[PDB]
């Protein structure tokens, strides 16, 4: 129960959960350097220019460290199959939890954290999603 | 005597404008997705270092680019066959920028003697049956015949047998009749052929169990079936 | 084409009728009395000049069914707008040149000779909306 | 004239005056679907025209643009001069409300050009990135750097003999590239990146300030030479957020590529995809009805909106006294609901379609809209009164990076940072686009000098106009058509397409292999959230973009900051940095 | 030899339809049932061109590119208004009895219908009305049947009957109801059956081989590659997806198979497909298979050949060039020992002697077409290379071609230039030890042993 | 928290009126996607209907962008407002139409391709979609 997450977003992700403590429990409430960090939140595109600053961020923290992969870009390339960015955070760094999402939403976050302190201390999620039958049409608000 | 095939395709290292002549289309889909069962971080595209052409799309495939093998027929607004159209000088007429091919000989200056050597009228032997090679189009390729769509199509085995010849004999239409050429002893139908010259008999040639190789040996006894 | 009761005292020749619009046939006149809906009449004569065609040109082929289909809608109360303005662009694209033959060409005379004069009698027959989709539910339709 | 068919210029003041004093044979005029005259220049006449073109009644007094093309694989080029490579320089004249595109052709072996840093300053960065991508050198540039691509980068991405795809990760590579910076962090000599050196008695520490701070939308990692706690010199170091968006055009068809727009530069949705949407529907000969163009502007204010809304929070917060407008960021929240109830993507909504926009607006937008423009004035009101009474705002940020009429111009700098100045210049009321003629909304500009306070207060005051745009659209919504019934419109309209055979064959063919753009070159400049940018599309006849270049507006505003800032001290520049609207997605591309 | 066309003055060849020639020129006009191949008929209606007079007719006629001669004072006007309005509308036409269903067709981004359609400008219905249906028939194992996509363009039957002279094909019906199909379910008998798959422009002829495991045009992967089931180099193009030869497609080559394949070419693939087909070196050690590595088995074969008094090696006739080589270069020039028969060989080194050192010109593939007496000794050469059957096809109309130019008949009014041969042809002499599929064309067939002919 | 009717959210195939699978395997969704993050491969029941064989979705580069849903041509795949669970491998983000399936037909309710198409099926038979007419024999009688 004790994360001090060190958010290194990049693109539109970031600006998206720019308000991730909200959903946080520790945080927010006092008693914010890769020095003294516990999770590393890669958000953004992973270019091929930020990963020295990313990986040498990733080795200044020590080892009781989990890195959770937001984003469709941080996992794994993105819409940007080019040739200036890093097909994924993972091709570097040894993810713990990824997101799906271009952005994901703040929820999704929050989600993440209870899923990753849950690894500490779909087929599981298949049968609710699955089957519903019919939706809410696309023609109210 | 090969000197030839050197010219037949341009080697690799040959460019158009830079790019390399490219295998897929455009608009090639499922990219990221097509090989993630096995493993979701997407392999490299293969290399070839064989030829001039790319494992990828980011390759060249124009109407009006400067080679003359087109890997397929595509132009905006042209996604079918018609779209060899595009690619032709004249439609119809050659590949634009020639065809991809290069004879290896030219006619010589001077021809063959006479082949001063008839050979003798056929008089059929008794107790001998010249073979007469049938060829067909669907199971007479080595390759070919091991597509499992040519099994419905390719015909039954048979051993096509003169009326004359068939009638000198109790097999009728459709008798199965055992013969021997080698060790082996075959046991085919009979198929009567009014056209086939009497001292003959058909084998489907290339046909499993019928090696091409027996085209102009006669098999040695025929008899029927002997069930 | 058919021809009003102004055009009865023109001579019977090739010119004169050639000239008058319609053009002079086999010279086996046709009346038609004042009890012959025109639409019923003309819908006749297109079923039988689209049946009894052939396959080989589209213009003909593919266009006289429609032109049958839609003088049918007509004639049952059923036309809709831009039918009418439907029928009248095929008695262009079906002229001379256009088709293989000249069996469209005359078979469609017939049609715009008599929308020409009575067109009242054909668009008494237009009655409906003009609606062709079915209103998928999930999607909005595109307004006009 | 349908506004959109090819037509060469001939009839303008401009090539009747090149003509006149350079004869009717030193250029070619080309006939294209933008809106500006197409010269082709030769490259001796390239400095001599250029000034003639800066020194004239009404002259060229802007940049606006500079980036090259690679032609070697192009079929469809008649009219135009022999060229393997070319460079276009888009020249803007605001006295007159027009614009020109010189052109010079080039040959794959003789590939130089010289440079427009002594005319226009604000062509070093654009020269430095037409030299990163393509192969063209620029015959004496200060410094020729790499600016996107690291230094070490071998090939030159944007020519057409370079795969557009990732390529097998370099683990080595990425080991030598992050070992040689925290090594070579040893000597930033001041000759490659132009520093002169300084004086070896002053601050030599050369601090490479922020290469990861919040002020800035990314690292930037903005170089210093100070000689006290003074800026003498300092040079931006971009290319960290590059993601390539113009070579990702050229591997996407005319409709997939919309989602890249949206991304171009976030915190502006529909803002991105109007230029791009506007100019391939250039390229096809779309005009759009009036409810297109009402929705779109629609979606485009609420965007605008939000986007300054977050900018005004920012800079107050950043400054370093504010009052709790928390909420202007929950205001921020509930124009994302409105465009989640419309769209129905909330962020990158990829709404709009060639010709169109993807779906009629929802049964229930009416009463959404009306009460958010009746929830907002007030607020606005507090806000707009808040941030002026605020006397730490003024005094904190009041001449901090202060430049006139003539900076501005001549650095390319476009938006609130010009209109300050007092050069009304806006492209909605100038060049109206997407019928923005038909409002009612006045433009606000500045008087004289344009520093931090009144670029955020013309910012403020540019939020009651967006307000009472989307107040007459509310209040006149047309009815008709969501998408313009047009043969090349994409796709079409889909309740159409799911019963009939006509319709299901066009949108077939235009989601698989795309839409056919004729050939030709088409251009859309606007009014963007932050400055002005713009779409250069020109489509070879295929069912992809030949190239598709996309002037942002931050790249200039970047590329201003050193000449706005010399003899400033270090406050002053983080306080510049939040006075000017820009984001490195935007600046990168 | 010089028109004008929009305006632009182009120079053509004044000897061929104004479609063909603006089709070469990079022009772009619509049409159905015109094949380089089978000449021009005016069928479809749908290639028309505003055609003026005098450089100064304002009025024009609308006229059959595919059917105007293309001579030397000739005004035309592709982009004419009234043109385009009708090759609109006569699209518009063919989809008032189309199916809905391009979801489902077999040839999606495949069918040149799609492309007409996309290029006339034509998408919305005003077509309101019921469409015509018809029943599918049983073609063969090879090629379906989808008659509700059919728009009577006339291909199908004048390639497989006029082209490939194939008497079980033909069209029933008339008036709008027309039927292009087999009188009765059943296997189609021609060897060319399968270029009906590209043929004919929509989805009613499609090949089953590749309809099972489906892919569509651009999802497929291809590469310039050559028939490999004949003596003949006919050059084809296959598809490649999830790692198995889906189709093959033909590969224009104006030299040797410029539009058509067999069927032995075109659907025997399916051996490249087997699920038995080696796909790691193994090394039978005794009884039992271990799989070995490339490096393995290269080191393997090495040692053990390394200790061999004498290695030779078979080469196959159907390998390649180098691979043959490749194997002659690993045994010694000496070792090297042709797969085949030694009468085999012989008739095969005679043949190439023939070939070689006979001073006698053989003929392309294409050229075979252009020959007056052909005299097929000793081969069936319908079942063995049997695209040199088709051109003989070709050769021997060449009486009616001669008979038509003589009366001044253009060579791409193909329905002229047979109305007026009627059964005449050049005169070909087969031979074979029994009846051939040349024979309804032969002047005359000799059934004979092999010495005999 | 609630999301709009609008798709962004979990991509989703469903089922028409009847139980069969939408999805007919055209490839007009994979071949739209911008980063190419689907794959299928079209298998065909005994009688005619079309299926996919398999369905395959790469949830860690999908930018749910919602163009595939706007290319289907036969409904099947749409967007739901859900979002997928944050997976531990990112091989367990390829979802594989066992997962992708939904039982129910999702936002348009009574739309049934199969009752548009003109190949028959075991529902229907060639005369019996919509709009269409009897299919009359060549042999017939009639003129
Ligand atoms: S995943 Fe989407 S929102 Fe996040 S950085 Fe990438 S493109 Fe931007
Ligand atoms: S117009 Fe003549 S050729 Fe054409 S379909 Fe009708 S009858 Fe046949
Ligand atoms: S034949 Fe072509 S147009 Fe007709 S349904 Fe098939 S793909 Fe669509
Ligand atoms: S079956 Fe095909 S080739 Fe034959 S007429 Fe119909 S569309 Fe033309
Ligand atoms: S003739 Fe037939 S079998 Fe021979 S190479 Fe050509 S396609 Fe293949
Ligand atoms: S999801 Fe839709 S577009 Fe994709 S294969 Fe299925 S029916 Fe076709
Ligand atoms: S929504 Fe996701 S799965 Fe569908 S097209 Fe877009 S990226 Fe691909
Ligand atoms: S292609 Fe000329 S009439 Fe059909
Ligand atoms: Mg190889
Ligand atoms: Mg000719
Ligand atoms: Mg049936
Ligand atoms: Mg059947
Ligand atoms: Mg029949
Ligand atoms: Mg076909
Ligand atoms: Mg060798």
């Amino acid at each position: 129960n004790s994360i001090w997450p060190y958010n290194f977003g990049l693109s539109c992700c970031y600006v998206e959960m720019v308000t991730s403590f909200t959903a946080v429990h520790d945080v927010a409430r006092f008693g914010a350097s890769p020095r003294q960090a516990d999770l590393m939140v890669v958000a953004g595109t992973c270019f091929t220019k930020m990963a020295p600053v990313i990986q040498r961020l990733y080795d200044q923290m020590l080892e009781p460290k989990w890195v959770i992969s937001m984003g469709a870009c941080a996992n794994s390339g993105g819409m940007y199959d080019i040739y200036s960015v890093v097909q994924g955070v993972d091709k570097f760094i040894p993810v713990d939890v990824y997101i799906p999402g271009c952005p994901p939403r703040p929820e999704a976050y929050m989600q993440a954290l209870m899923l990753l302190q849950e690894s500490i201390g779909r087929e599981r999620k298949r049968g609710e999603r699955i089957a519903v039958t019919n939706l809410r049409t696309p023609d109210e608000i | 005597e090969l000197a030839g095939i050197k010219d037949a395709a341009p080697d690799a290292t040959f460019r158009i404008r830079g790019q390399k002549l490219a295998r897929e289309p455009h608009r090639y889909s499922g990219r990221t997705a097509m090989r993630a069962n096995i493993s979701v971080h997407e392999p490299r595209q293969p290399q070839d270092i064989d030829t001039m052409f790319t494992f990828s799309m980011e390759g060249n495939n124009q109407p009006t680019a400067h080679r003359s093998q087109v890997p397929f027929a595509w132009a905006p607004g042209w996604n079918s066959p018609q779209a060899w159209n595009k690619f032709q000088d004249e439609v119809g007429g050659k590949l634009r920028f020639g065809d991809p091919g290069v004879r290896l000989f030219e006619t010589s200056e001077n021809g063959l003697d006479y082949f001063t050597s008839v050979p003798a009228r056929f008089q059929p032997q008794d107790g001998k049956w010249r073979i007469a090679p049938y060829y067909h189009l669907f199971g007479s390729d080595e390759l070919s015949q091991r597509a499992p769509v040519f099994q419905s199509r390719m015909p039954q085995p048979y051993i096509k047998l003169n009326p004359a010849d068939a009638a000198k004999l109790g097999v009728n239409a459709g008798t199965r009749v055992s013969f021997s050429y080698d060790g082996n002893t075959v046991t085919l139908p009979v198929e009567i052929a009014e056209g086939l010259t009497a001292g003959q008999v058909g084998l489907p040639m290339g046909m499993s169990g019928i090696a091409p190789v027996l085209a102009g040996a006669h098999l040695e006894d025929l008899k029927e079936a002997q069930q | 084409d058919f021809l009003t009761e102004a055009h009865l005292d023109l001579p019977m020749e090739f010119e004169s009728i050639g000239k008058a619009g319609s053009r002079l046939g086999t010279a086996l006149a046709m009346a038609v009395d004042h009890e012959i809906n025109m639409v019923s009449l003309v819908r006749n004569l297109e079923e039988f000049f689209a049946r009894e065609s052939c396959g080989w040109c589209t213009p003909c082929r593919d266009g006289l069914p429609w032109s049958v289909k839609i003088l049918r809608a007509l004639e049952r109360g059923e036309g809709q707008p831009g039918d009418i303005e439907t029928l009248e662009q095929l008695c262009r694209f079906l002229g001379p040149g256009k088709t293989f033959c000249a069996h469209a060409p005359g078979a469609v005379e017939p049609l715009q000779s008599a929308i020409k004069y009575f067109r009242e009698e054909f668009e008494a027959g237009i009655k409906q909306p003009f609606s062709n989709t079915h209103l998928i539910n999930g999607i909005q339709p595109n307004l006009l | 004239e349908p506004a959109w068919q090819t037509r060469d210029h001939l009839d303008d003041p401009v090539i009747g005056e090149l003509r006149n004093r350079f004869g009717p044979d030193a250029f070619t005029v080309q006939a294209t679907r933008t809106g500006v005259p197409v010269v082709w220049i030769k490259r001796e006449q390239l400095l001599e025209v250029g000034d003639f073109l800066k020194k004239l009644p009404k002259p060229y007094v802007m940049l606006f643009d500079l980036h090259g093309m690679d032609e070697r694989l192009r079929t469809h080029r008649e009219g135009l001069p022999a060229a393997d490579f070319s460079v276009f320089y888009h020249l803007i004249s605001i006295d007159r409300n027009r614009d020109i595109m010189l052109k010079v052709a080039l040959a794959e072996n003789d590939l130089h050009v010289p440079t427009f840093t002594k005319l226009f300053p604000n062509a070093n960065w654009y020269e430095r990135e037409t030299w990163d991508l393509f192969g063209i050198t620029f015959d004496g540039h200060p410094n020729l750097r790499r600016i996107m691509m690291p230094q070490t980068w071998k090939g030159h991405p944007l020519r057409k003999d370079y795969p557009a795809r990732a390529t097998e990760f370099s683990p080595f590579e990425l080991t030598k590239a992050k070992q040689d910076l925290e090594m070579e962090a040893l000597t930033f000599k001041p000759e490659e990146w132009g520093m002169k050196r300084g004086t070896e008695n002053e601050d030599f520490m050369f601090l490479n300030l922020g290469p990861n701070h919040p002020s800035a939308h990314g690292a930037f990692r903005i170089v210093l030479q100070l000689d006290g706690e003074e800026i003498v010199d300092c040079v931006p170091d971009i290319g960290y957020h590059h993601r390539g968006a113009e070579k990702m055009g050229e591997r996407q068809s005319w409709h997939s590529y919309i989602p890249y727009t949206d991304r171009i530069e976030y915190l502006g949705g529909c803002v991105n995809e109007m230029p791009y949407v506007l100019a391939v529907e250039k390229l096809a000969g779309i005009t759009v009805p009036d409810r297109v163009n009402v929705i779109r502007v629609m979606l485009s204010e609420l965007f605008r909106i939000n986007s300054h809304l977050l900018y005004i929070s920012t800079f107050i917060q950043d400054v370093g006294a504010m009052t709790p407008v928390f909420f202007a960021f929950t205001d921020r929240q509930k124009i994302y609901d409105l465009v989640e109830a419309i769209t129905g993507f909330r962020m990158h909504p990829a709404w709009f379609r060639i010709g169109g926009v993807a779906h009629d607006l929802p049964r229930g937008w009416d009463r959404l809209l009306r009460e958010f423009l009746d929830w907002m004035p007030k607020r606005l009101a507090s806000y707009e009164k808040a941030a002026l009474q605020n006397t730490i705002l003024k005094g904190r940020s009041q001449g901090v990076a202060a430049y006139g009429a003539k900076e501005a111009l001549e650095w390319g700098t476009t938006g609130a940072g010009l209109r300050a100045t007092g050069i009304d210049f806006d492209v909605r009321k100038a060049r109206p686009y997407s019928g923005y003629e038909n409002f009612d909304f006045e433009i606000p500009v500045g008087g004289g000098v344009s520093d931090c306070y009144t670029r955020v207060m013309l910012k403020v005051e540019e939020l009651r106009q967006s307000l009472r745009i989307l107040e007459q659209c509310l209040n006149n919504m047309p009815e008709g058509p969501f998408k313009a019934d047009h043969p090349l419109t994409t796709p079409p309209p889909k309740e159409r397409t799911l019963q009939h055979i006509e319709t299901l064959i066009t949108h077939f063919l235009q989601v698989s292999w795309g839409p056919v753009m004729p050939a030709n070159e088409s251009f859309q400049m606007i009014e963007a959230t932050k400055g002005i940018n713009s779409y250069y599309l020109t489509s070879d006849g295929s069912t992809m973009s030949y190239r598709t270049r996309v002037r942002t507006p931050s790249f200039a505003h970047l590329q201003q900051i050193p000449a706005a800032i010399r003899g400033s001290l270090v406050s002053d520049l983080i306080v510049y940095l939040g006075s000017i609207d820009f984001v490195m997605s935007d600046v990168d591309r | 030899a010089t028109i004008h066309v929009d305006g632009k003055e182009y120079e053509v060849n004044g000897a061929d339809n104004l479609l063909e020639a603006c089709l070469s020129l990079g022009l772009d006009i619509p049409y159905f049932c015109w094949h380089p191949a089978l000449g021009s008929v005016g069928a479809c209606r749908q290639c028309a061109v505003k055609q003026y007079q005098n450089a100064e007719d304002t009025r024009g006629r609308l006229v059959m590119s595919c059917m105007t001669p293309a001579s030397d004072g000739t005004f035309i006007s592709i982009d004419d208004e009234e043109a385009k309005q009708f090759r609109e509308s006569v699209v518009e036409w063919l989809m008032t009895n189309h199916p809905h269903d391009c979801p489902v067709c077999e040839e999606g981004g495949n069918c040149h219908l799609q492309d007409m359609t996309v290029m006339t400008g034509h998408s919305f219905r005003r077509y309101r009305f019921t469409k015509r249906t018809h029943r599918n028939q049983d073609l063969g194992p090879f090629i379906s049947h989808e008659m509700n996509r059919c728009i009577a363009c006339y291909r199908c039957v004048r390639y497989y009957k006029d082209y490939a002279d194939g008497t079980d094909l033909g069209v029933y019906g008339a008036h709008d109801n027309v039927y292009f199909g087999r009188p009765e379910d059943g296997t189609l008998e021609s060897e060319f059956s399968g270029n009906l798959v590209e043929i004919c422009p929509t989805g009613v002829f499609t090949d089953k081989t590749h309809s099972e495991r489906y892919n569509r045009k651009w999802d497929m992967q291809f590469a310039p590659s050559i028939c490999q089931q004949c003596s003949i180099g006919c050059n084809i193009s296959p598809g490649e997806r999830y790692g198995e030869l889906r189709r093959i497609e033909n590969r224009y080559n104006g030299t040797v198979n410029h539009y058509f394949l067999c069927d032995r070419g075109r659907f025997g693939y399916g051996y490249v497909n087997l699920k038995d087909r080696p796909r790691q070196p193994v090394q039978r050690r005794g009884d039992d298979f271990i799989t070995l590595n490339a490096e393995q088995a290269m080191q393997g074969a090495a040692d053990i050949l390394r200790q061999s008094k004498k290695v030779i090696g078979i080469g196959s006739p159907r390998a390649s060039v180098e691979s043959n080589f490749a194997l002659r270069e690993l045994v010694g020039e000496e070792n090297f020992y042709t797969g085949i028969a030694h009468g085999e060989q012989e008739r095969l080194q005679l043949a190439l002697k023939v070939l070689r050192e006979g001073g006698i010109y053989t003929p392309a593939l294409r050229e075979i077409e252009s020959y007056d007496a052909v005299l097929v000794l000793g081969e069936d050469v319908t079942q063995t290379g049997a695209r040199v059957a088709l051109a003989v096809r070709q050769a021997v109309k060449g009486k009616a071609r001669e008979m038509a130019a003589a009366q001044k008949v253009a060579d791409w009014q193909i329905a002229a230039i047979l109305n007026i041969g009627q059964r005449a042809k050049h005169p070909l002499f087969v031979t074979n030890v029994d009846d051939t599929r040349l024979d309804d064309i032969a002047a005359w067939t000799y059934r004979a042993p092999v010495e005999d002919q | 928290v609630y999301l709009p009717p609008r798709y962004r959210g979990r991509i989703v195939l469903t089922r028409d009126p009847d139980g069969e699978e939408r999805c007919v395997a055209c490839n007009l969704c994979a071949v739209a996607c911008p980063v190419g993050c689907i794959s299928l491969q079209k298998a065909e029941t005994k009688d005619g209907r079309w299926y996919p064989e398999f369905f395959r979705i790469n949830f860690s580069r999908c930018i749910f962008c919602g163009l595939c849903e706007e290319a289907c041509p036969t409904t099947a795949i749409q967007l739901t407002p859900d979002f997928e669970m944050g997976e531990y491998k990112r091989q367990d983000l390829v979802y594989e139409k066992e997962d992708l399936l939904i039982s129910g037909p999702g936002k348009y309710p009574e739309y049934n391709f199969y009752r548009m198409a003109g190949m028959a099926i075991d529902g229907k038979d060639k005369g019996e979609a919509e709009n269409e007419a009897k299919p009359i024999d060549v042999k017939s009688l009639l003129p």
